[PDB]
């Protein structure tokens, strides 16, 4: 069973414009994920204090 | 300003140099007060009083 | 003489597959 | 209607240096107001007085807030 | 060479009247104003104030 | 006199780096400032478009611009005309001019309160020390009419009344009305007109120090990887 | 088959000056500071283009403008902080970069040097402007202060100050004119930090052992590449946590208020660099005595090549004259503190203390502690 | 004195360059007569000395230093380029004083 | 000027690895904190006595500036 | 724009993008000169020129 | 003693560009014009930054601060006249250089 940092260098790592395609899917995917995980980190911080958060009692 | 100036040579090409110096330190007034159009020392040269400047 | 020229002993510097020299690399190569 | 802010005062002036600083307020006090005519004024140690109380304030006040 | 050098010597003395006024009207432009010239010597003042009064 | 009184450092809600600000506190010091402190001070740089989306929904921020009334025009006249306010207008001006505010206020202008977090020394722990310390003089020193003595007030007298008590106004939402709770609210409110960027500035920053605690190591385990050649060359001098 | 960096022109200039440079091998973290004023120097002319892009400069509307930057433009809050801030890590960096000059005898350059002494004085008067630029009472009267400080000058004082100001007073003309100054003065900046590479790239950089760095020289790629981009990402650390942690630690409370003529502040500080200057300024209690003071007291960098009396380049091998300029480095902190404190006891006798020895310490004792290191070595 | 070889030897080893193997006539700056002067050397003092930089400034790209049995010492700390610096200064006085005739 | 023509060194070799075949921390904390150590040790007598006379002048500034406010209670009429 | 017609935005970024450009434009023409001096310059003739140059 | 014009380094590249960059002998008043647009740009940035300085960028008070420079500036219509005419005699010598371009075989390079 080969390694996953050799496999990866196998498959994506080895030609350049390889290489730039999963940086550029990897950007794209890990924008998503931070953007998530960062905002959910701020509203577990912040629970009860924000807009959105105290917004229910408004709007209807 | 340095210890390498000093002696025979070096004082005669300042006594041959203070001349072409002082000339071009009159100049320099000369284009100075020409330029600032300076009343505290064009007022007494005759012809430039006509400026009133 | 030139044949007196060798190279010293990296072992405190390498990585943990290339510490052997009886091991050949490019099985690591990939990995690294 | 009862004043959180003013119960903690109060408290903060339970506390042993606000009641130090307060005994030289009133040492002072009857220094000043003793004599009639004179240019001498302590606002001086009212300012410590509520520095130690206002701090100990700070320290335990929005407890009671919310 | 006296004939060549009034000829460099003359051209030099116009383009230095010319420079001269050219960089004396653009530090003249960088001075004051006809506005701040012209509200800077009068000041509307009356005596409308008591005594012991600051304005 | 010369003296100053610092004011202590209260434990804001928002004090925190990654703590942000109390939105009901802030709706409620809204409602403070506007049937409180709307009355004397100004705030020339905070709008209802500012207050939809942090302070109210955009029916209610709506409503409370109609419940005003600003001057616009010219109308076919050439003339001013009073029309309803709506969310692209500014907080009214209650003076026309500063000279007006000095006549009705005894020589004293109260300052815009769109910066004074940003503009006083301490900020919003300024303005709650401000607010919640007004006391009587001590013995000696005497105020004509019109000022009042504060110890955190620079000069120590102020020209303002006492603006805030118990019951002053009421809330919306129940929450008791003390003047502890309505200078906290109104402390809060001012430090979001002086800063509306704060909840937005704060998940930036988190969202940087994430990133940059994820690029550090691994910028520095470039630039030890590029650097790993002369850091371990070795060298050797071989003289004949 | 032809090299085309090598080989075209533009390429040609790129791979002699950034690319295929010998650089020394052992040049330390200080010598990232020269990149860094450069970066700073980039990130200032664009966030200072997009400022005024939103920026309208007036007297009526200068305060306004600058408000519906920070409320109204998107992110236009973290424009101007951004800028501020950039400029503080500016300062920061410049004088670091002074610092490792000083204390690795990269002063005998003396061209670059002097380029470099000229770079700080432009910058000196951009951020002057530029901080007079927002309208703040801050900002009117500091500009008021300094302008008086020009006025000391005898006999032309007074005319060469309502020339500058434009009239009587910091007013419209002023301001407006202080928009144009501070735009347009960092352009002539990054030309002189062109003469200034220039100059350096003529002699080559300074390692901190402050020998002949042919021994042992690597190209600048990807070596210092890599290293000067972890340098650009720690600045971009520190500057962007203070833009969104700490926006106003180093800015003024009361520059936020609008700018009243009539309204005086109860004190006068100009950010922390200007601090120094301010403090060396009103040490020496006459008018033109203060004015020459402050420029003799930025002039004295210039003056420093020709004070090196020691064989030794750098002060890595000489110790007293380490304690000299880690004492050098303590009373500027000193004076910067006694420029922020108000003059009073002990404040005025402190800063007059702190300025005679920092001059004794620049003038006449470091020359005096190379010497002896030099007689002490039996170099003398 | 014997209190001041003592000093010397002290301050020496606060001046640093023993612990990178340096000497000083390497320390010294490398002036226009220090240039002459290193033009002027033989050629194994030279090498000796260009080796000396050359792992000086491999050493504080490292942050390290020699071992202390490998450092250099005060005794044996030779003048090498004294001679020859020292006749070099005195050609540049011989002609700086021609140029004062 | 440019590489070739920078400087004559003789019979002085070379040696270098790869750095994929070498590590980017080797032994980072093991010799990591005494090499600091022996660095600070050498330079902490140049450094912290200026910086603690700094210290020194802040905080009896700071204390005789305070004084100075202090009321004087010499007067007592 | 920054907006939707031409107004106070429009104008502000104008003055700034016109207050730019003119030295971008001189850092152009610097390349421009770099360039010809790298290629030499042109005769009327269209010949070479590097038998007579003064 | 040495060649300050040629071994100083700012001053060897005002020489080897300007001073002694071999040129060739019969270039007609065509070739001119390249030093006349450098010359335009030198005079517009000039007077551009003189009006800028006395200018300000809002749609309420541009128009009122164009008038300030024509009226109540010393000399601020000459500064604003010929800013404009530079500009436009900027463009003439640009299309002369374009002119001079096409038709001498410029293009080339
Ligand atoms: C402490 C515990 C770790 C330890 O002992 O590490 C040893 C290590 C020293 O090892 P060494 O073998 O003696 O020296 C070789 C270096 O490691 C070789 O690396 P270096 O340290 O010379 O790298 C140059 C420098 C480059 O740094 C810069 O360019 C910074 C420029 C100045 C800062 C920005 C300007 C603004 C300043 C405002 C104040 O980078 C650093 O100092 C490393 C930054 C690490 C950031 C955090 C990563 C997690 O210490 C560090 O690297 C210190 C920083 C990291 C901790
Ligand atoms: C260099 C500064 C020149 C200042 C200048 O042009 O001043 C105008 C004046 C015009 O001369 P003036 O004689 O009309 O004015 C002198 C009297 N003051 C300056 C007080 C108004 O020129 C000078 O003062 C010359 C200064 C030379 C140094
Ligand atoms: C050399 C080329 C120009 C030569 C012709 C212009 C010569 C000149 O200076 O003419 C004077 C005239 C200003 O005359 P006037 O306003 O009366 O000045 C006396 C007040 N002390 O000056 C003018 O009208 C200004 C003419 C400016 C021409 C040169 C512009 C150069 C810009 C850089
Ligand atoms: C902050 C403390 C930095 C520090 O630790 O400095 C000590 C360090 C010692 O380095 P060094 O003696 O050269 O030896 C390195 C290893 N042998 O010293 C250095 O690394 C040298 C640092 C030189 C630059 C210091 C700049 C400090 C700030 C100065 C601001 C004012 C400058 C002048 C302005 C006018
Ligand atoms: C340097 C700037 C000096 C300065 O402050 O100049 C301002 C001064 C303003 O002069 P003005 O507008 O007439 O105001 C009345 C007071 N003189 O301006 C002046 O006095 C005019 C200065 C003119 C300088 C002319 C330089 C000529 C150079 C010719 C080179 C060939
Ligand atoms: C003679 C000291 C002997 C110490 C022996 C220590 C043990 C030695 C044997 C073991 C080796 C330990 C490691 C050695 C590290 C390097 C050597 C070292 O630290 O040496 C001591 C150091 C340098 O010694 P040196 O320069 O010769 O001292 C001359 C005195 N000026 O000198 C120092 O560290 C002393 C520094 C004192 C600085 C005092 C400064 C006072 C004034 C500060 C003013 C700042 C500005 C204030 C404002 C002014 C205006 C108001
Ligand atoms: C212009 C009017 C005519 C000027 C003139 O005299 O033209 C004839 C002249 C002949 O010159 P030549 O062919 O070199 O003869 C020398 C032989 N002994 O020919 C020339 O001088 C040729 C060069 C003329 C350059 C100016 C004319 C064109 C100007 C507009 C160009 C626009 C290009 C496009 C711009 C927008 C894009
Ligand atoms: C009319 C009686 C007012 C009421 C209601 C409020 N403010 Fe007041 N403000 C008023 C005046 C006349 C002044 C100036 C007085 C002076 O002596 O200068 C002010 C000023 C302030 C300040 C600035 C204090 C400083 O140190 O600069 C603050 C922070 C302030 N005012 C706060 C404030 C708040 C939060 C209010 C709502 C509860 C409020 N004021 C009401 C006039 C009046
Ligand atoms: C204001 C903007 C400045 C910029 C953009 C700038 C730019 C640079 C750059 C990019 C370097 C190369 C990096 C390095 O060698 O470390 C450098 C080095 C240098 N700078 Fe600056 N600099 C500026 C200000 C200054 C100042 C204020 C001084 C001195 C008072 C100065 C003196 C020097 C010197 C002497 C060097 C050579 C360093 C060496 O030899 O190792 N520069 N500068
Ligand atoms: C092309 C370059 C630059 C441009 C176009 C520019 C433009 C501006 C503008 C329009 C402002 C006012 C906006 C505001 O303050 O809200 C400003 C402020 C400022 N600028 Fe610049 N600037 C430039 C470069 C610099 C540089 C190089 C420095 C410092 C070294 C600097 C320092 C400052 C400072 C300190 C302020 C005031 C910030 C504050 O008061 O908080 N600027 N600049
Ligand atoms: C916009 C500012 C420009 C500046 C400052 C500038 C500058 C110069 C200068 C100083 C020369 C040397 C004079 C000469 O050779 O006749 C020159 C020549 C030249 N220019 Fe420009 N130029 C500009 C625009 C242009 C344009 C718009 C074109 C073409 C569309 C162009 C193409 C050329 C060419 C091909 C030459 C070489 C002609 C020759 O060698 O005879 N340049 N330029
Ligand atoms: C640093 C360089 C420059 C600056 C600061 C500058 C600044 C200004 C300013 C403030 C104005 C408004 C005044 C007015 O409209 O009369 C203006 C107008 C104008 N500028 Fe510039 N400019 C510069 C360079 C240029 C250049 C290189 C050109 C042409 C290629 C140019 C062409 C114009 C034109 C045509 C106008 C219109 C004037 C009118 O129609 O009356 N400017 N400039």
């Amino acid at each position: 069973s080969p390694t996953i940092p050799s496999r990866l260098y196998s498959l994506l790592f080895r030609r350049t414009s390889t290489f730039a395609l999963t940086i550029a899917v990897g950007a794209l995917f890990f924008e998503r994920a931070f953007d998530q995980g960062a905002d959910a980190i701020y509203e577990h911080i912040n629970e009860g204090k924000l807009w959105k958060h105290i917004k229910h009692k408004y709007e209807n | 300003m340095l210890s390498r100036f000093l002696g025979p040579r070096y004082r005669e090409l300042a006594r041959n140099w203070i001349p072409t110096a002082g000339m071009w330190g009159t100049v320099g007034a000369v284009g100075l007060v020409w330029a600032t159009d300076w009343r505290l020392i064009l007022d007494w040269v005759p012809y430039i009083n006509g400026k009133f400047k | 003489s030139h044949t007196d020229v060798k190279v010293p002993d990296f072992s405190d510097y390498r990585r943990a597959e290339v510490l052997d020299s009886t091991k050949s690399s490019k099985e690591s190569s990939e990995a690294r | 209607l009862v004043d959180p802010l003013t119960t903690v005062r109060e408290h903060c002036e339970q506390l042993e240096k606000c009641v130090k600083a307060r005994e030289r307020l009133e040492l002072c006090d009857n220094r000043v107001s003793s004599r009639s005519q004179t240019e001498e004024d302590c606002t001086e140690e009212l300012f410590d007085f509520l520095h130690a109380r206002d701090h100990c304030v700070a320290h335990k006040l929005f407890k009671n807030l919310k | 060479k006296g004939f060549s050098y009034l000829v460099t010597a003359t051209t030099t003395v116009g383009v230095a009247y010319a420079a001269k006024n050219v960089v004396s009207q653009f530090v003249s432009s960088m001075s004051a104003s006809a506005d701040v010239l012209a509200m800077s010597k009068i000041e509307i003042k009356l005596s409308d104030i008591p005594e012991g009064k600051n304005m | 006199s010369d003296l100053e009184l610092h004011p202590p450092s209260y434990p804001w809600s928002h004090r925190g780096l990654l703590s942000s600000l109390d939105h009901t506190s802030i709706r409620r010091g809204f409602q403070v400032y506007k049937q409180v402190c709307s009355s004397c001070h100004s705030m020339d740089y905070v709008a209802y478009r500012h207050l939809v989306g942090v302070c109210y929904t955009e029916e209610e921020a709506k409503a409370l611009a109609e419940e005003v009334e600003v001057q616009d025009g010219p109308n076919d006249d050439g003339e001013m005309f009073m029309r309803p306010g709506k969310l692209s207008d500014y907080f009214p001006k209650p003076y026309p001019n500063p000279e007006a505010a000095r006549a009705a206020n005894n020589g004293a202008l109260p300052p815009d309160l769109s910066y004074i977090v940003r503009a006083r020394h301490g900020g919003e722990d300024y303005v709650f020390s401000l607010l919640t310390g007004y006391c009587e003089p001590p013995t000696g020193v005497s105020l004509r009419e019109g000022l009042y003595f504060n110890p955190y007030f620079p000069g120590q007298a102020i020209g303002m009344a006492p603006p805030i008590y118990t019951e002053v106004l009421e809330y919306d939402d129940g929450t008791p009305a003390t003047m502890s709770q309505v200078a906290k609210d109104v402390a809060t409110f001012l430090r979001w007109a002086s800063e509306p960027e704060h909840d937005h500035r704060k998940r930036m920053g988190l969202k940087m120090l994430l990133m940059m605690g994820l690029l550090l190591p691994l910028t520095y385990a470039m630039k030890r990887h590029k650097w790993s050649v002369l850091k371990s060359r070795k060298l050797a001098y071989r003289p004949p | 088959m032809t090299n085309m960096r090598k080989t075209h022109p533009l390429f040609k200039i790129i791979n002699h000056s950034f690319i295929d440079l010998p650089a020394p091998s052992n040049i330390s973290s200080w010598w990232n500071f020269g990149s860094l004023l450069g970066v700073c120097l980039m990130v200032q002319i664009i966030t200072g283009l997009f400022l005024a892009m939103h920026y309208t400069s007036d007297t009526m509307t200068a305060f306004s403008s600058v408000t519906h930057i920070c409320r109204d433009v998107n992110y236009g809050w973290l424009i101007r902080y951004m800028h501020a801030n950039g400029a503080s890590m500016f300062f920061i960096c410049l004088f670091l970069h002074v610092g490792r000059g000083l204390y690795y005898g990269s002063y005998t350059f003396m061209e670059t040097w002097n380029i470099g002494v000229l770079l700080l004085f432009a910058v000196m008067a951009t951020a002057f402007m530029g901080y007079v630029l927002p309208w703040g009472q801050m900002s009117f009267w500091g500009a008021t202060v300094i302008t008086n400080l020009l006025s000391a000058i005898p006999y032309i004082g007074t005319t060469l100050v309502e020339w500058i100001w434009g009239g009587f007073s910091v007013d419209k003309a002023t301001l407006t004119r202080f928009f144009a100054f501070h735009f347009i003065l960092p352009f002539i900046i990054a030309a002189l930090a062109i003469v200034h590479l220039l100059f350096l790239h003529e002699t080559g950089s300074n390692n901190p052992t402050g020998l002949n760095s042919d021994a042992d020289k690597i190209p600048f790629h990807p070596y210092y590449t890599i290293k000067d981009i972890l340098g650009i990402l720690i600045m971009f650390l520190i500057l962007m946590t203070l833009v969104l942690f700490f926006p106003d630690m180093l800015g003024d409370p009361d520059n936020y208020m609008p700018a009243n003529p009539l309204n005086t502040p109860p004190h006068i500080k100009p950010e922390w660099y200007f601090l120094f200057a301010y403090a060396i300024l009103r040490s020496i209690p006459n008018k033109l005595g203060g004015v020459l003071a402050l420029i003799l007291s930025i002039l004295i960098l210039a003056l420093m090549p020709f004070l090196h009396t020691s064989k030794q380049r750098s002060l890595m091998f000489r110790p007293i004259t380490q304690i000299l300029y880690w004492i050098l480095v303590a009373n500027l902190l000193i004076l910067t503190w006694i420029g922020g404190q108000p003059v009073e006891h002990p404040f005025i006798i402190i800063g007059q203390l702190a300025s005679i020895s920092y001059f004794s310490i620049i003038l006449i004792l470091m020359p005096i502690s190379g010497i002896i290191e030099d007689k002490m070595l039996k170099l003398y | 004195s014997k209190w001041l070889d003592g000093f010397r030897k002290w301050y020496y080893n606060a001046a640093g360059f023993n612990k990178l193997g340096l000497m000083r006539d390497d320390t010294l700056h490398e002036t226009e007569d220090v240039k002459e002067a290193i033009r002027r050397l033989p050629e194994d003092l030279y090498n000796d000395r260009m080796f000396r930089i050359k792992r000086a400034l491999d050493l504080t790209m490292r942050h390290q230093i020699l071992p202390k049995d490998q450092w250099t010492k005060y005794e044996e700390d030779k003048f090498y380029l004294e001679p020859y610096l020292k006749e070099v200064i005195r050609e540049r006085k011989e002609r700086e004083e021609w140029a004062k005739k | 000027r440019e590489f070739g023509n920078l400087a004559r060194i003789r019979h002085v070799i070379s040696y270098s690895l790869s750095p994929f075949e070498q590590r980017a921390f080797p032994s980072y904390f093991s010799k990591g904190i005494p090499n600091v150590l022996r660095r600070t040790r050498e330079r902490i007598l140049r450094v912290a006595p200026p910086f603690v006379v700094v210290y020194l002048i802040y905080t009896w500034g700071n204390q005789e500036f305070e004084q100075s406010k202090r009321k004087n209670p010499a007067m007592y009429e």
